[PDB]
C-alpha cells in the first residue's frame, strides 16, 4: 500500500527515517507486514549485542519494538525472536529481552520453540547462581511472566513440573546501588515466587519434595528493601493466597511459629499508608483458620495487636469492623480455656477496648451537629467521599450485635448457683462496665423500630449478668440516664424492658421508686418535658 | 499560598530545601516535593520539573501526580508542548497526560493532530473505574472539538456511538453525540437490548437535528419487529413519526399495524402507543371503539382495586371522552362506578 512505497524509498539517519515511517504507518497488510519482517531480520543481523549504548544499536530495539507494537508470519517470528534471544540471555545486556519475551508472549497467544524458551529460562536461572556470586537479572522478571502466560495459555501438564525442579533450584541464597540492583534481582526473585505462588495454591497439586517452602518466605518479608512498594505488594499478596490453601497452612506453626507475621514487615512510610489494611486483613483470617496451636502468650500478643487497630482511628472504618469480628471468633479458644480467671482477664480487655470505641463515637457526634484536615496542601491519597452519618449507624448496628455474644462468654467464666448467673466481679473491673452502660446509651443519640432493635441488644447483655453487681450499674446511671431521658423520648424503653417480666424486677423497681421519690417535690415546677417523662 | 509577601532571601534558598528531597529513594515523599515546588514555581530553570512530572509511574501516584501538575498549567504557558507530544510515542501512562490536556485547554488547541490520534487511542482505552476517564476522553473529544472549532471526526462518533451501544453518564454522552451530530448508522441500528433501543433513540434524536417519508418506510419495517423501555423507545418513536406526519399511504399502514398491534395489545404499552398515536393524529376512533371495551374491563380491575397503568388508562379513558363526544351510555356508567369507587 502507501506504507511500502514510504519505507522502500526510506530504506542513526535512515534509521530515524524507518522509526518514523514505520510509527505513522502504525498510527494509520499482511504483504507489508513479510516485507518489514525480511527488514527486521536484516536489522537484527547487523550488531544483534548491544553494550547498553547511546547509538542506533537502541534504536534498532527502536524499530523492533515498532514492528512489536503493530502486530511463515508467526514461524519466522519466533525463529527470529529465539535467535536474538539465544545471544545475550543470562547476562546483563540489554532491555532487548523484555520485548523479544513480550513478541514470545503475543506469538504464544495465537511449539518446539517453548520448550527451548524454558530450557533457555532453566539455564539463566542455573547460570543466575553464577551472576550472583559475581556480585558477592532483569530479564529473570520476564521469563518469570511470560514463561506462566505461556503456560496458561496452552497445555502443561509434565514439563511444568519438570521447570519447578528447576523453579525448586532456583535462587534462594544471599557500592549501594549495585547492592540494590542486586536486591532488584532479589526483587524479581518475588515476582519469581508469586509464580511459585500462583502454582501451588490455584487448582491442583505438584511436586511436593519441598520443607523450606516458609523459609524461603520468612526470609524474603526480612530483607526486601522497603524502596519499591509494589515488590512487597505483591509479596504480601504472595502469602494472602499461599495461606488460604489448607495443605500449606499447616507448614506455618513450625519455625515461624506464628511469631514472625508482625508488622516489622511493613516498613517505610510509602508502605505505611496503603499497605497496612491489607498486611492486616492476612493474619486475621489466618488466625482465625488455625485456632490451634495456640500458646497463650500468642494468645496475648493476637488480642492485643488486633485491638490497637480497632482504636485507631487512622486505619479505615472497614477495617476497624474486620478487627472487631476477629475478637469476636476468638473467644472460642480464649472461653474453653482452663478457669485460671485467665478467660476471665483476657475477656475485660475486649469488653475495654470495645468501651474505648463507643467513647470515640460520641466524640465526632457534636461535631456532626481536628476533623478539617481537607484544607492541608499536599494530599497524600484519595480523600473519603463517605457520609458521617450512616456508616457511624452502620459501625454501632455491628458492634452490639458482636458485644452481646461476648458477654454470654462472660456467664461461663465466673470464678469459683455458681457459674450460672453469680460471678465476681473485682473494683477495677466494673469500673469497664460502667462506661458501657454510660457509652452505649450515649451512641443512641445517633437515632422506630431500628433503634428500638437495640435497645433489646443493650438490655438483654445486663440482665445475665450478677444482680448483686446490676443494683450497682444501674444506680449510679440513672441520674445520668434521665438527663438523656428529656431530649429523647426513645429511651424509656430500656427501664420498661429492664422490668418487663425478668429476674431484675424485684431489684431494678425497688431503686427506681427510690430515685422518682426525690425528684417529686420538684415535679410541680418544671416545664412539659420535664413532667411528662416523670409521670411516664 | 498564604504569605507570599513574608520575605525573599527565604524564597531564595526554598530550592535548596525543596529540590534537595527530590533525591529521596521512596515513592510518595520523593513526589511531595513535586507538589511543594509547584507552589513555589506558580508564585514567580523550570523545565526539568514538568518533563519528569508526567514521566513514567507506576500507579501509586495517581493522586499525587495530578495535583502537581494542575498546580503548575498556568505558569507553564507564562514561561513549548513537544515534551507532552513526545512521549505519545512511548496506555496507563497517558492518564496522567491527558488530565493535562483536559481541564485547562484555553491553550491546548495548538496541534490537534496528535489529539485526533489520542482520540483514537481515546477509543482504544474504552475497551472499569477508568471507564468514566474515558467518558471524560469522551467529553475531551467534544472539548477539543469546542478547542479546535474532519472525516475522522464523523470516525470519532462512529465509535462514539459504539461506547454507547456497549453500555447516566451514557446519556449526557449521548446528549454530547446529539450535540455533535448537529455541529452506515440506520446500518449499525439494523445491526443492534436495551442499548439497541438506545441506539433506536439516539438515531431519532439524529434524524431531527420527504426523505423522511421514505426513511419512515424503513423506519416501519424496524418498528414492526419491536413492536416498559419499549414503550418509552417507541413513545420518542411517535414522536419522530408525528413529526413527519405534521409536514401517504405508507403513513395510513403503520397507523393500520400499530392497530393491529392495539388489537394485539388487547397490553398497557398498546395504551401508551394509542395515547402517543392520539397525541398528534385526528382520526383513530375506528380503534378507539375495541379500546374502549378493552378499557372497560381495565376499569373493571381497577374499581376492584398497577397503580400507573390504571393512571394512564384513566387518561386514556380522559382521551377516549374527549374523542367520543355510540359507547357513551357504557363510559358513562364505568365513569359513575369509578366515581362511587374509592
Amino acid at each position: 500500500v502507501v506504507q511500502l512505497d514510504d519505507f522502500a524509498t526510506r530504506l542513526y539517519q535512515s534509521k530515524h527515517s524507518v522509526l518514523s515511517e514505520i510509527c505513522d504507518s502504525l498510527e494509520t497488510y499482511e504483504y507489508f507486514l513479510k516485507s518489514l519482517i525480511p527488514l527486521f531480520i536484516d536489522v537484527l543481523k547487523e550488531v544483534p549485542v548491544s553494550f547498553v549504548a547511546n547509538s542506533p544499536e537502541n534504536k534498532l530495539r527502536n524499530i523492533t519494538l515498532e514492528i512489536l507494537h503493530r502486530i511463515d508470519a508467526l514461524q519466522a517470528y519466533s525463529n527470529e525472536i529465539v535467535d536474538t534471544l539465544m545471544d545475550l540471555l543470562k547476562v546483563e545486556n540489554e532491555l532487548n529481552g523484555i520485548l523479544c519475551m513480550k513478541a514470545i508472549t503475543t506469538l504464544h497467544k495465537t511449539q518446539e520453540k517453548v520448550h527451548p524458551f524454558i530450557d533457555i529460562v532453566i539455564e539463566i536461572y542455573s547460570n543466575i547462581p553464577q551472576v550472583v556470586e559475581e556480585q558477592f537479572s532483569k530479564q529473570l522478571a520476564q521469563a518469570m511472566f511470560s514463561f506462566k502466560t505461556l503456560a496458561e495459555s496452552p497445555i502443561t501438564m509434565v514439563s511444568l513440573y519438570s521447570s519447578y525442579k528447576e523453579l525448586a533450584a532456583s535462587s534462594l541464597g544471599n557500592n549501594r546501588a549495585n547492592y540494590g540492583e542486586f536486591i532488584i534481582g532479589q526483587v524479581k526473585a518475588a515476582s519469581f515466587l508469586a509464580y511459585l505462588f500462583i502454582r501451588r495454591q490455584a487448582q491442583t497439586f505438584l511436586e511436593p519434595y519441598q520443607q523450606a517452602i516458609p523459609d524461603i518466605i520468612i526470609r524474603l518479608l526480612q530483607d526486601c528493601p522497603s524502596e519499591l512498594s509494589a515488590a512487597r505488594k505483591e509479596l504480601l499478596h504472595a502469602t494472602r493466597h499461599i495461606l488460604s490453601t489448607d495443605f500449606r497452612k499447616m507448614f506455618i506453626p513450625k519455625i515461624d511459629l506464628l511469631f514472625d507475621l508482625r508488622v516489622l514487615i511493613g516498613e517505610g512510610f510509602t508502605a505505611y499508608e496503603t499497605l497496612r489494611p491489607l498486611a492486616y486483613s492476612t493474619v486475621a483470617d489466618f488466625i482465625h483458620n488455625v485456632r490451634d496451636h495456640l500458646t497463650p502468650a500468642q494468645l496475648w500478643k493476637s488480642v492485643s495487636i488486633y485491638c490497637k487497630n480497632l482504636q485507631d482511628d487512622s486505619l479505615a472504618l472497614t477495617v476497624q469492623i474486620m478487627s472487631a469480628k476477629l475478637l469476636l471468633n476468638l473467644i472460642e479458644k480464649i472461653m474453653r480455656s482452663e478457669s485460671k480467671t485467665e478467660s476471665r482477664q483476657l475477656l475485660m480487655v475486649i469488653i475495654d477496648a470495645y468501651t474505648k470505641r463507643f467513647k470515640m463515637l460520641n466524640s465526632r457526634y457534636n461535631g456532626i451537629m481536628m476533623s478539617l484536615q481537607e484544607y492541608l496542601p499536599i494530599q497524600v491519597s484519595v480523600p473519603p467521599e463517605i457520609d458521617l452519618l450512616k456508616d457511624s449507624r452502620y459501625l454501632f448496628k455491628t458492634l452490639m450485635t458482636f458485644l452481646k455474644t461476648i458477654m454470654i462468654g462472660l456467664k461461663n467464666s465466673n470464678p469459683p448457683n455458681w457459674n450460672e448467673t453469680a460471678r465476681g466481679f473485682s473494683n477495677e473491673d466494673i469500673n469497664i462496665l460502667k462506661s458501657l452502660f454510660r457509652e452505649c446509651i450515649l451512641a443512641l443519640r445517633f437515632f422506630t423500630k431500628e433503634e428500638k432493635d437495640l435497645m433489646e441488644i443493650f438490655a438483654t447483655m445486663f440482665i445475665h449478668i450478677d444482680p448483686a453487681s446490676f443494683n450497682e450499674i444501674v444506680r449510679e446511671e440513672l441520674p445520668f440516664m434521665y438527663k438523656q431521658m428529656l431530649d429523647f423520648a426513645s429511651l424509656l424503653h430500656i427501664p420498661q424492658f429492664f422490668l418487663a417480666s425478668v429476674i431484675t424486677s424485684s431489684s431494678f423497681s425497688g431503686i427506681l421508686i427510690t430515685f422518682l421519690k426525690s425528684k417529686l417535690v420538684d415535679l410541680g415546677e418544671v416545664n412539659i418535658i420535664k413532667s411528662n417523662i416523670l409521670i411516664r | 499560598k498564604g504569605a507570599p509577601t513574608a520575605l525573599t532571601d527565604m524564597r531564595k534558598d526554598i530550592i535548596k530545601f525543596s529540590w534537595n528531597y527530590i533525591k529521596l529513594d521512596d515513592n510518595t515523599s520523593k513526589q511531595a516535593a513535586y507538589v511543594v515546588t509547584a507552589y513555589f514555581i506558580s508564585r514567580f530553570l523550570t523545565t526539568r520539573i514538568f518533563v519528569a512530572l508526567l514521566r513514567c509511574h507506576q500507579i501509586d501516584t495517581r493522586y499525587l501526580v495530578k495535583q502537581a501538575l494542575e498546580l503548575l498549567a498556568p505558569v507553564l504557558s507564562e514561561r513549548w508542548l513537544k515534551w507532552p507530544r513526545r512521549v505519545l510515542s512511548e496506555t496507563q501512562v497517558a492518564n496522567i497526560y491527558q488530565l493535562i490536556v483536559k481541564f485547562p485547554d484555553l491553550f491546548y488547541p495548538a496541534r490537534d493532530h496528535f489529539i485526533p490520534n489520542i482520540i483514537t487511542a481515546m477509543g482504544k482505552l474504552t475497551v472499569l473505574e477508568n471507564q468514566q476517564l474515558a467518558i471524560d476522553l469522551a467529553e475531551l473529544i467534544l472539548k477539543w472539538e469546542t478547542k479546535l472549532p474532519f472525516a475522522q471526526r464523523e470516525a470519532c462518533v462512529t465509535f462514539l456511538i459504539r461506547y454507547i451501544c456497549i453500555s447516566e453518564l451514557g446519556k449526557r454522552a449521548l446528549n454530547i453525540l446529539y450535540e455533535l451530530l448537529g455541529p452506515v448508522k440506520l446500518q449499525f441500528f439494523e445491526r443492534f437490548l436495551l442499548g439497541y433501543c438506545l441506539n433506536a433513540l439516539e438515531v431519532l434524536a439524529v434524524a431531527l437535528k420527504t426523505w423522511i417519508i421514505e426513511n419512515v418506510s424503513y423506519l416501519q419495517k424496524l418498528l414492526e419487529k419491536c413492536l416498559q423501555d419499549i414503550q418509552e423507545i417507541l413513545q420518542k418513536v411517535l414522536g419522530i413519526i408525528l413529526e413527519a406526519i405534521n409536514k401517504e399511504d405508507e403513513p395510513e399502514e403503520v397507523t393500520n399495524f400499530i392497530s393491529l398491534i392495539v388489537n394485539i395489545i388487547g397490553v398497557a404499552a398498546g395504551v401508551s402507543l394509542c395515547w402517543t398515536l392520539s397525541l398528534y393524529r385526528p382520526n383513530a376512533l375506528d380503534s378507539l371503539l375495541p379500546s374502549i371495551m378493552r378499557t372497560f374491563n381495565k376499569l373493571c380491575r381497577d374499581h376492584i382495586a398497577e397503580f400507573e397503568a390504571k393512571v394512564t388508562t384513566n387518561l386514556l379513558e380522559k382521551i377516549l371522552n374527549l374523542c367520543a363526544a355510540d359507547q357513551r351510555r357504557v363510559f358513562l356508567s364505568l365513569l359513575a362506578q369509578l366515581i362511587d369507587r374509592s
